[PDB]
Order: structure tokens, then sequence, then C-alpha cells
């Protein structure tokens, strides 16, 4: 996984949602030597178009921020982000953390720069998603445990078979009618 | 010396019913020594009251073998006087009648059963039941083996046909008055369709008549026994008992001459504090059917009267019975009925035929009664 992540870079598309300029040019170039699929896009769209897998963007006081703020909160939450940053003063570290970066880069922006941040920001974003994943998959299975248990013990009681029949029974049906074990479950409740 | 040793209680919580009993055994020996007695000789008997105490029983029937050359008894009730008494007699190769419904899971070789086994009474009665009545019910029953056997048994019947068992309620045999307070609270607090007993013996009318002052004089769950007899119910006010259910082999108010001369002859014979009930009932064909056995066999010895026994279907009060050598039950009548008004006994369902005794069968098949009850 540290190894299958320095091996996938390539195959990411990376989108420099930022102006038309020296950091753009700069940032492109850098990126296309890492081997990244990169674009550059300005004005901020309102969706992307084609899958784009990290955004580069600036900070700005101006309509944009909106728009790129709207623009990745309807989009894929694995959509890494990074931010450039010139100021450290309150206002421009709010929106950096109001558009919840995984990453940023100080300005003036150099060649150094990149690759770390880039790599450690996307460990961060995929790190979130599989958080987030792994949440609705427990939540999932502790309520299909409690109808499975539920079922089980309405089982038992019915017929007057120990769990080990209950289970026996359940898995059989189930097993029988090309189903879950929890639909069979939950048709009993 | 045809000396029949009868060993039914006189005082104690079935003192009622097992007083039933003695003179229905009793009737029956008149009877029998008007029909010639046993090859001229006049037959006798020999009581003593065992006060419902199971250690009682043994210390009777052990001075009736012992010291009264006793053979032949009729006796017993509450199913551990029955194994207090079983052993003893068993020993003295002597046969001992117990005309009384019970669990089952039984078979002695010197113990002829004139009541039912569970496929006779208890079945019949959760199919009755799961059809009539809600599925919600609630048990209240005497704290000894028959009551939990007949509940370890209806609670897995009514699980089995989508009924809840709300509550299980057990009281002592000789139950105080708080007892019956707390039991019926918790009846009361379980809001059951219906009320499945298994109380036997004294504190069975104060227990109906609680659970009647209870509830809001009002459309309360029916109470369905399995242990109840007439002489629990001539002990209710005539509201209490009102609607009550009860299944026996024999009712009082069958429609027959043969229980029409029953009732007759239990009238003038028994006494004021001995009312007429199916276990009196038992008594009476079981002894009858030992007098005819004797007489058939021309003697008193057990194994020339028992021979005898089988081969004798009678025409009891309750109908045609006869005893089964493979098993020493009998084939018995069943009969569930609802009390009315005044008191009495109005049959609901019948058997279509007398039912055959299986004591063993453990998976009680409630299909068997689809036809003659719906």
């Amino acid at each position: 996984s540290a190894n299958s992540l320095l091996g996938s870079l390539r195959e990411l598309q990376v989108l420099v949602l930022n102006p038309p300029g020296e950091v753009s040019d700069a940032l492109v170039l850098q990126l296309i030597r890492i081997g990244c699929s990169v674009r550059q896009c300005w004005p901020p769209p309102e969706a992307f178009d084609v899958p784009v897998d990290v955004v580069f963007t600036s900070i700005f006081q101006n309509r944009h921020h909106d728009e790129i703020a709207a623009l990745l909160a309807a989009g894929t939450p694995r959509t890494t982000l990074v931010a450039l940053v010139e100021y450290e003063s309150p206002a421009v570290l709010s929106q950096i953390i109001e558009l919840e970066c995984h990453g940023v880069i100080t300005q003036p922006l150099d060649a150094h720069r990149v690759l770390p941040v880039l790599v450690s920001a996307r460990r961060i974003s995929e790190e979130m998603a599989k958080l987030k994943q792994k949440t609705e998959q427990l939540q999932d299975r502790i309520a299909g445990q409690a109808r499975i248990n539920q079922a089980k013990v309405l089982l038992m009681q019915r017929h007057g078979w120990d769990e080990r029949e209950a289970h026996q029974h359940l898995s059989r049906e189930a097993m029988k009618r090309r189903e879950p074990i929890l639909k069979i479950a939950q048709e009993l409740l | 010396r045809p000396l029949i040793g009868l060993l039914f209680s006189e005082t104690g919580v079935t003192a009622d019913i097992e007083r039933s009993q003695r003179y229905g055994a009793l009737l029956a020996v008149e009877q029998l020594n008007r029909e010639g007695g046993v090859g001229g000789r006049p037959i006798e008997t020999l009581s003593q009251d065992p006060g419902g105490d199971p250690d009682r029983y043994r210390l009777c029937a052990e001075d009736f073998i012992r010291n009264r050359g006793v053979r032949f008894l009729v006796g017993c009730y509450m199913s551990h006087t029955r194994k207090a008494v079983m052993p003893v007699v068993e020993r003295a190769d002597a046969l001992l009648c117990y005309p009384t419904p019970y669990e089952g899971f039984e078979y002695s070789p010197n113990i002829v059963y004139g009541g039912p086994a569970p496929n006779q009474n208890s079945a019949p009665l959760a199919a009755y039941l799961i059809r009539h009545y809600g599925e919600r019910v609630v048990f209240i029953g005497s704290d000894y083996i028959y009551p939990r056997e007949s509940n370890h048994v209806m609670r897995h019947l009514y699980r089995q046909h989508g009924g809840t068992v709300l509550e299980e309620i057990y009281i002592p045999l000789y139950p105080s008055d708080d007892d019956l307070q707390r039991a019926v609270e918790r009846i009361y607090q379980a809001r059951a369709d219906v009320v499945f007993s298994t109380v036997v013996g004294t504190g069975t009318a104060e227990l109906y008549r609680a659970i009647a002052r209870r509830y809001g004089d009002g459309r309360r769950p029916p109470i369905a026994s399995l242990t109840t007899s007439e002489a629990e119910v001539a002990k209710m006010e005539s509201d209490v008992a009102e609607g009550q259910v009860v299944v026996a082999p024999y009712f009082s108010s069958i429609d027959t001459p043969a229980s029409r001369a029953f009732v007759q002859a239990c009238h003038g014979f028994f006494p004021e504090n001995a009312t007429i009930t199916a276990w009196a009932e038992a008594a009476y064909w079981q002894t009858l059917l030992l007098g005819r056995a004797a007489q058939a066999a021309g003697n008193w010895r057990v194994e020339d009267v028992q021979r005898h026994l089988y081969d004798i279907d009678i025409d009891a009060p309750q109908g045609p019975v006869r005893v089964e050598r493979q098993n020493n039950h009998s084939r018995l009548s069943s009969r569930i009925a609802e009390i009315d008004a005044r008191g009495v006994f109005q049959v609901r369902w019948q058997s279509p035929e007398p039912i055959r005794p299986d004591p063993y069968v453990v998976v009680h098949n409630l299909d068997d009664w689809s036809a003659s009850m719906g």
C-alpha cells in the first residue's frame, strides 16, 4: 500500500483549478514530470465533465471561492484537495479549513514541494474515505446481527430448538432460496 | 379375603376430589355385593386417610399390604402420592387402580390407569383453546410435578401455534392469602386473552373468585383448566364460575341413561360433603371392573383377577371403557365443557370415540383434532 499508492500516481487524473499564468504552468510541468494526467481549468465549472482524482487550487477572496467550494462539495469525496496558499492570516486560513484541504503548498511554489504533498494528501483522503466506508459497513453489520439474533431466538422459542439448530435452519433455507441469511431473518420478523 | 384397600385422603389439599373418589369406589363395592360379591363372599374395603401427604400414602399402603394382607388397592391422586405408593405395590405383587388424570410417561405392571394421559385430555384441550381463544395466554398452577409437566407441554404447544405465554405462575399447594393476591395481580397485569389453570385442590375456588373481583367485573379472560373439578365449581359463586372451561372424560350433565343412573346412585349414597366428579366416575368404573374380573376368575388372586381385566370392556357412566393390556392405561372418552350461569357443565366438544392411551407420546399433533372441532 505505500508501494501501491506510489505505483499508481501515473493513473491519477489531476486538475489544476487556477488562473492561467506562471504558477499554473510550473505546477502543471511538475505534475507531468511526476507522470500524472494533468489538466488545467479556469474559470471554475459547475460539474467536472471528466472524472478527477486530485484538484490543486488557490485561495480566492471573490466568487471563485464559493464556486470552487460548491464544485467540490458536490463532487466525488475521494477527490484529493490541495491548496496553494500565500498568506498565513486568519481569513485565508479559515478558507483552507472550510474547504477541508487534504494538503497545502505555501508560495512561492517550486518543484520540490509537489510530490511529497501530493502523496501525503492522497494517503489522507483515501484513509478518510476508507474509514467512512468501514463506518457504513459496521452500521449495517450491527443491524444485521440483531435481526439474525432476534430471528434465531424466534425459531428457538417457536420450535423448541437450540441456537445451533436455529442457525442450521436459517442457513439452510437461506442457501436454498439463494438469498442473504438476513433476508430470511427479516422475513421471519 | 376379597378386601380392597382404599387410599384416598379425607383431609388435606385435595380432600374434596379424593372423598369423591372414595365414595365412587364404595358405590361400586356395594353394587358388586348385590351382584354376588366374589364367589359368594362379600367384597370388603379398608380406608385410611393419608391427608394428601406422600409419606402418609406410602405408610398407609405399607400397613395395608404388610399387616392387613391387602393385594388390591384403589387410591392416589396427586402424582407424587402415586410415586410414593408405586414401589410398595410392585414389591408385593399387588394391583393398584389409579382413577386420576396424570402427566403420562409411566408404565407399571401393577397399576391400572383409569384417568387420561396427556394425549387424552391436554392435547384436545390445547387444540380447542388455540382454536377459540386469543393466543396470548397466562399460566397459573400449583407448585408440584403435574401442573409443571402439564405447563411444559402447553407452553411448547402455544409457542408452536403462534401464541405467546405471557406469565407462567406457580403457587404453593395450600396457598396463603398473599400468594393468591400476588398471583392474581400478575394475572391482571398481563392482560391475557385466556388463563390456563393447573391449580389443584383447596384454594382453587378462592383463586377464581380473586381473579373475578380483581378484574373490573368485565369481560375478564376466561379460565381454562385441566384440573378444576365439579367439587371446586360447587364452592364458586354463580357469576365467578360462569363461562369457565374444564375438561374430563365425564360430567354429571351427560345426557345418557348410563350417566343418569350414576347421578341417581351417587345422590342416594354420597354424603353432603362429597360432590360427584369425573374421578368418582373413574373410581366407580375401575372398582366395578375389579369385581367383575374377580367374579369371572372365581378367586381373588392378583394373577387370576388381572388376566380377566383386559378382556372386560365395561359400560361406564362416561361411555364404554376398556383397559389395554399393552400399557395398563384405558380407552377413555374426552369432553370439554363450559360452565353456564346456573353452575352446570355444558359439554361443547367430545371426541367422536374413546381416545386410545399413549402415555409416552412426546409430539402432540394438534391437527388430529381439526375435523371434530371445526
